[PDB]
DNA sequence: TTTTTATGTACTCGTAGTGTCTGC
DNA sequence: GCAGACACTACGAGTACATA
């Protein structure tokens, strides 16, 4: 047994002095802080005169002009940078970007789930688009038992179909949300 | 009086410091690396600066020479995950007959996808930071995890006061003159040891090696100094025609450039945007980045090129 | 001081308690797991000469058999070992006292709360199913009179109480009845069937072994029922 | 035109060193590896008739693994080797010999400066040994007049002062004092009777092994030491 | 319904040419590529009850591969297959007919245009020496009366230009001249003997493998010649 | 005061399953 | 007469990159 009033070791110790890996893994996970990361205040810094100095940060054009997308007032730059943009450094998108926005103070942010599925998995049965798909679905809620085409899909939900769209947690209360249909 | 590494012939490490006490710190940082050898036991020092060539892995050798330490060097890339539980810990735990306080550098540790291997090793600081100690020098100190920086002892260089750049250039200027004298180097005009410190300054790596290329002649003449103070170009002679408006050179440039378009206006954009006036900034982006939207629609690139320099010149403002 | 193939493998079993078990002068050792839920402790033939700490054992021994049986393993003169062999000399490093857990006293057997066996050739064919039908925690209880071992796979049974294999092994002169539950990741025993010695104590509970090479210890597990 | 089982088994030791070789017609083979870290030469009991060059040696081999031993092998009309079984018949691309670095011709080793002899069974031990104590670079010196081979870590050793091992091999007469390193790498020969001749000249350096068929030019290390 | 070792190998067979498979009532099992590429079918010594679809074939087999021989595989009261084990009961969902694509069409080969037969170890070896030589498509055509299969490299040879391997596989009696090209990849047979049935007439044609359990049925490509 | 969208490509690392070789 | 253990491959993950 434990040997009572002797010192215990910490965890990390316990773990590295023991060829047990599978707790030394659990052991380097307790710093994780992936939840503690980073991402963009770079367009903070673009909308309130800050020194970004991006270079190792993650630009996305895709991205940092899809935010001012958002606010019209940003929208004439993001229009131009739509335009020529393309084929332009991403040093030179945020420098651009910097005398192009007018005034600062970062502001707010920037089609569910259970009907987003259906919409998906009628569109991959029948082999149409999102368009056809979305209207597949509500003309079918108006007619002939949407209920009976939902069971005749209950099979072709896989956890990859399922994760593909909101892995979050969701997938797991949607995987078998569906499965109910019989 | 300086260190040499007589099996070396690249000058650049030829005459790396042994000791702290050769290194080149601010006064602070110099002192605090004489504090921490002096009181016997090293701890985990995060050496790092953004601008290579500063100190780090010199000051982190050389704080191993100076205690006398059994030093493990590894080079940060090969220091995967089954390293550390590896090499390392059998190094962690081996007996220290001789006394010698047990230090790990890890040069250059800084990298991506070493995400595992590195947070393994803040927990291996749990366990064998009983026995052994941890030197870091990193270039991006992100790329280093928060855990590490939080328990291990920053030490930034290459980031002086205007006083420590001060004596710390004026000592550089004295060791080229130290590595002139005993290479074989002959010192015609002290500006240009002045010159090339100068120039180059925080990466002492790379000033040690500009000597190097400047002294291909054997004799540091005011001609090596009109070399070092000559600032180069890349593009200098487009920036000068368009600041003049001169339509003769645009043209004459144009054909200059147009075979590597693509490179070219990349390089214009760099320049301009520092040589241009802030509201001649939209303007410029603009010019340039419709320029090259349309470049190869353009039948003749040439002159596309051209009324690149000709729309630049009309719409800057310059500085 | 020659290792014997006795010793050795021992030293083997000793390996899987602890990951290096660090041995004193003498001719006892004794390995303390890690943490502190195991123990073994035996006699064997060979003398030591120093006392040392050992870091990686299962490569010591490893290295070990890649010289003759009759090497002689000396304390090298920087502090290490040196395993002498005919025209080589492997200098397996000496470890850092601190860096490994060896037991701070060998461990004194307590006055036993209940006595029991196994068998003499049941061991082999017990923890050979045991480890077949993935069962992990076991238990020991009074049944019929006879105290008999009989555990669960707390995997599919968190809640301790199913049934899997059961051994009869001896009645129990005792008038009492308990039921201990040891965590099957604790014993790993050579072969032969050894005495079984029980003990139990308010908010403690040890069982351990006596052997004719070794004797094992295992650990409480605190919603034990306990009896004593 | 055949080729018999212990001709190809040299053949895979060969491709350790050189992912593809150049051998022309006669019963002389040779490669380096392309980082000029290590040359073999060996005449063998098969008798090649035609000059190739295989691009994939090794893959030439393995797929040479696949048809009866009694294969007749040849230059097929169809440029290239052909591989005739009892029913089968693989037709193997002959390379470009411009895209396999070879010795144009062989390195005719100098005058040794040191030579000693090592026996097939040391080693073969001081492989196995390596394997359990991370020897990644060993070195061949003098201890106490005696010519002998010590292994490092030099992941842990760096410095290469904490010595691993100490194969002492034969006897040194002369007055020399050398520390050749070799990378455990680039030992690339097969096992067997060897006789060990060593050369340096100011910061110039290789070791060669005379087999009883085949011959091996191993490379010394940057940090090797002589007073040759 | 009960599946034993060889069924089940036989769909891990057929899990490879359809994701799925679609099996109605008898003991007849087929499945065919979804571009219709490659047919196989298989009468087989378990028998099915009732009519199934599974469209995660490869998961199914799986899962299965926990439950002990005695698995009883049965429907669900509303539809299900329900996986009962020795103690364990699992459930796997089943999926529409018409998800699955299946072959439905098992028209009978026509007359054998060719017969020749291949040996188990003879696909062995052509499969074995396609993994290490990179051979892409095999042509099936005669040379001096015997006929044989020719293996390429499509990518690395346009037009089947350069062999890199021929097998023999008995001798042809008419007079004919044809060249069937065949692709590897859509080439799904399992180990074993074949009598190898070659039809083409026209410019429509195909390749049937007749092995002792199942039939594979696959396309030629259209480079194929004959004087059929 | 916010936190994500598609396709295709190339590379590294970690681990885990599979393959070829060897014992006092 | 096979196991062991190194040796090899495949894949999930994560990463960085260039496009529209
Ligand atoms: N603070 C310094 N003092 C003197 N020499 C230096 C200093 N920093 C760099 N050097 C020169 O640069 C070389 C060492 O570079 P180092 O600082 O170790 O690389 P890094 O800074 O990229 O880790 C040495 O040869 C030395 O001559
Ligand atoms: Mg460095």
């Amino acid at each position: 047994s434990l040997f009572k009033d002797d010192i215990q070791l910490n965890e990390h110790q316990v773990a590295w002095y023991s060829k047990d890996w599978t707790a030394v893994q659990s052991a380097a996970d307790s710093f994780k802080e992936k939840a503690e990361n980073e991402f963009f205040e770079i367009i903070g810094a673009i909308n309130n005169k800050t020194k970004c100095s991006i270079a190792q940060k993650d630009y996305s054009k895709f991205m940092v002009e899809n935010a001012l997308s958002q606010f019209p007032e940003c929208m004439p730059a993001v229009y131009a940078m739509n335009l020529i943009g393309s084929g332009l450094s991403d040093e030179a998108h945020f420098n651009y970007l910097m005398a192009a926005v007018p005034r600062g103070k970062r502001y707010g942010k920037w089609e569910d789930s259970t009907e987003v599925l259906i919409i998906k998995l009628l569109a991959k049965r029948y082999q149409v688009n999102t368009n056809d798909a979305i209207n597949y679905k509500s003309i079918l809620t108006k007619n002939g038992k949407l209920p009976l085409v939902l069971k005749e899909l209950k099979g072709l939900v896989t956890d990859d179909f399922l994760k593909e769209v909101t892995k979050n947690v969701k997938e797991q209360k949607q995987l078998k949300k569906l499965a109910l249909e019989w | 009086m300086i260190t040499v590494n007589e099996k070396e012939h690249i000058l650049e490490q030829k005459y790396r410091p042994s000791t702290i006490d050769e290194c080149i710190l601010p006064a602070f940082d110099k002192e605090t690396f004489k504090s921490i050898t002096s009181k016997g036991k090293i701890p985990h020092i995060i050496l790092h600066s953004p601008s290579p060539g500063t100190g780090k892995t010199t000051v982190a050798k050389a704080l191993c020479h100076d205690v006398n330490a059994d030093m493990m060097f590894v080079n940060g890339s090969d220091c995967k995950i089954d390293f550390v539980r590896g090499p390392l810990t059998n190094f962690a735990s081996a007996a220290s007959f001789d006394g010698r306080q047990k230090v790990i550098v890890i040069d250059e540790f800084c990298r991506s996808g070493l995400a595992e291997s590195q947070r393994h090793l803040r927990s291996f600081m749990e366990a064998y930071s009983s026995n052994c100690s941890i030197i870091i020098t990193a270039n991006n100190i992100d790329g280093i995890i928060k855990p590490l920086q939080s328990r291990c002892r920053v030490i930034t260089f290459g980031q002086p006061t205007d006083e420590d750049k001060i004596e710390m250039m004026k000592q550089m200027i004295r060791r080229l003159t130290e590595i002139c004298k005993h290479e074989g180097i002959a010192i015609a005009d002290m500006k240009v040891v002045a010159a090339l410190v100068k120039k180059n300054f925080p990466d002492f790596r790379k000033t040690i090696g500009e000597l190097d290329s400047y002294s291909s002649k054997g004799v540091l003449d005011a001609g090596i100094l009109s070399l070092v103070t000559n600032d180069r170009g890349a593009i200098d002679d487009v920036l000068e025609s368009l600041k003049n408006k001169d339509v003769k050179q645009l043209r004459a440039l144009a054909p200059k450039y147009a075979a590597d378009y693509s490179w070219f206006v990349g390089k214009l954009a760099e320049e301009i945007y520092s040589r241009v006036t802030p509201q001649s900034i939209i303007r410029m982006y603009e010019i340039v980045g419709e320029n090259n939207q349309y470049h190869g629609i353009a039948a003749n690139t040439e002159l596309h090129l051209a009324y690149l320099f000709i729309q630049l010149a009309c719409e800057m403002q310059w500085k | 001081m020659k290792l014997s193939k006795d010793t050795t493998a021992l030293l083997k079993n000793f390996a899987t308690i602890n990951s290096g078990i660090m041995l004193k002068s003498g001719q006892f050792i004794m390995t303390r797991a890690v943490n502190g839920t195991t123990y073994a402790e035996a006699n064997i033939s060979d003398v030591i000469d120093f006392d040392v700490a050992i870091y990686d054992l299962n490569g010591f021994l490893g290295i070990l058999s890649l010289v003759n049986d009759d090497a002689e393993i000396s304390q090298s003169e920087d502090g290490n070992i040196k395993i002498a062999d005919a025209r080589s000399t492997i200098f397996w490093p000496a470890a850092d006292p601190s860096t490994v857990v060896a037991p701070n006293k060998p461990i004194p057997f307590p006055v036993a709360s209940a006595v029991t066996e196994i068998k003499a050739e049941d061991l082999q064919q017990l923890l050979r199913v045991s480890r077949g039908l993935q069962i992990d925690t076991i238990a020991i209880t009074v049944k019929e009179g006879k105290i008999v071992i009989n555990g669960f796979n707390k995997v599919e049974d968190s809640a301790l109480t199913r049934v899997k294999y059961s051994l009869t092994l001896g009645d129990y002169d005792g008038e009492n009845t308990f039921n201990f539950i040891i965590n099957m990741a604790n014993m790993k025993m050579q072969p032969g069937n050894y005495k079984l010695l029980l003990w139990a104590k308010g908010k403690q509970g040890a069982a351990k072994f006596e052997g004719e090479h070794a004797n094992y210890v295992v650990a409480l597990e605190a919603d034990s029922t306990h009896d004593f």
